[PDB]
């Protein structure tokens, strides 16, 4: 059993920051690298963040760069994503996704969280 | 006997995005491709490095050591052939 | 500069037993580095087909994935009530990976 688990979701004004959590068990969370994936109220998806196995390389497209920073714990199994700079097109379901390892190697996510909810204004 | 019918193209590429390079290649038998970077043949063992279908040469999490010249070469029994191009990493 | 997904229709519903065609179009050549995942509500996602063309481990062979070059589709075979989702392709050749807006299945 493959389990991830997001939380530290809420409501925040614009310009806050924010700091979530997946907690990851049932799999040997440092061979693999982790995604970070958000979803719009329209439903349009979004890649917000990569993480490598050790956490020695972080991607981020030109929509959230700057304002969110990615990082590991592989003692403890978990993934973070802090964001500062919050803006009302922030509002999303985030998930914690796992990269899969295929063959050949693209970049697929097998296993992904049920997600936690944010939502930026008032 | 191989030609390469679209090379790889030169880039300027974002640091710690993923760029690709292909080579489109026919002949008969179906040409292998390989690659060379700066004279030296890649090495898809670095995990970032990865050799995926169709001829696409694919690196994830880019580097400033990244930025050279690389070459496509495309291999038949017959012959081969080559073409390459400019990456800038920034 | 970042490559385009667009996904065809954008919505539809059809009945049980059918087969079911969904197209998704790259503004350039993405190779077949493309990548499937379905979308339940209230769920998040599941990988589907990666490459365009391979098959997810757990999942049914009522799903294929086809296309090369700009071209993408993934069919369903002999509708099932489960398989009511969105569906969204995704450029995975270059970054920004980006995903197809996404595609509403329905039945009647």
């Amino acid at each position: 059993e493959v389990q991830l688990v997001e939380s530290g979701g809420g409501v925040v004004q614009p310009g806050g920051s924010l700091k979530l959590s997946c907690a990851a068990s049932g799999f040997t969370f440092s061979t693999y690298d982790m995604s970070w994936v958000r979803q719009t109220p329209d439903k349009r998806l979004e890649l917000v963040a990569t993480i490598n196995s050790n956490g020695g390389s972080t991607y981020y497209p030109d929509s959230v760069k700057g304002r969110f920073t990615s990082s590991r714990d592989n003692a403890k199994n978990i993934l973070y994503l802090q964001m500062s700079s919050l803006k009302s097109e922030d509002t999303a379901m985030y998930y914690c996704a796992r990269e899969a390892l295929l063959r050949p190697a693209y970049y697929a996510l097998d296993y992904w969280g049920q997600g936690t909810s944010v939502t930026v204004s008032s | 006997g191989p030609v390469i019918r679209q090379g790889p193209v030169n880039q300027t590429v974002a640091v710690d995005g993923t760029f690709v390079l292909s080579c489109v290649a026919t002949g008969s038998p179906v040409p292998t491709i390989l690659w060379r970077k700066d004279g030296v043949l890649v090495s898809t063992q670095d995990s970032r490095i990865k050799q995926l279908e169709n001829g696409v040469l694919q690196i994830r999490y880019a580097k400033l050591g990244d930025t050279g010249r690389y070459t496509c070469i495309a291999s038949t029994p017959s012959g081969e052939a080559t073409w390459s191009a400019y990456i800038e990493v920034q | 500069l970042d490559i385009q997904m667009t996904q065809s229709p954008a919505s539809l519903s059809a009945s049980v037993g059918e087969t079911v065609t969904i197209t998704c179009g790259a503004s350039e050549n993405i190779y077949g580095a493309l990548t499937w995942y379905q979308r339940k509500q209230g769920k998040s996602p599941q990988l589907l087909i990666y490459g365009a063309i391979n098959l997810a481990d757990d999942k049914s062979s009522r799903f294929s994935g086809s296309g090369s070059g700009r071209q993408y589709s993934l069919k369903i075979s002999s509708l099932h009530p489960d398989d009511v989702a969105t569906y969204y392709c995704q450029n995975v050749l270059s970054t920004p990976f980006t995903f197809g807006s996404g595609t509403k299945l329905e039945i009647k």
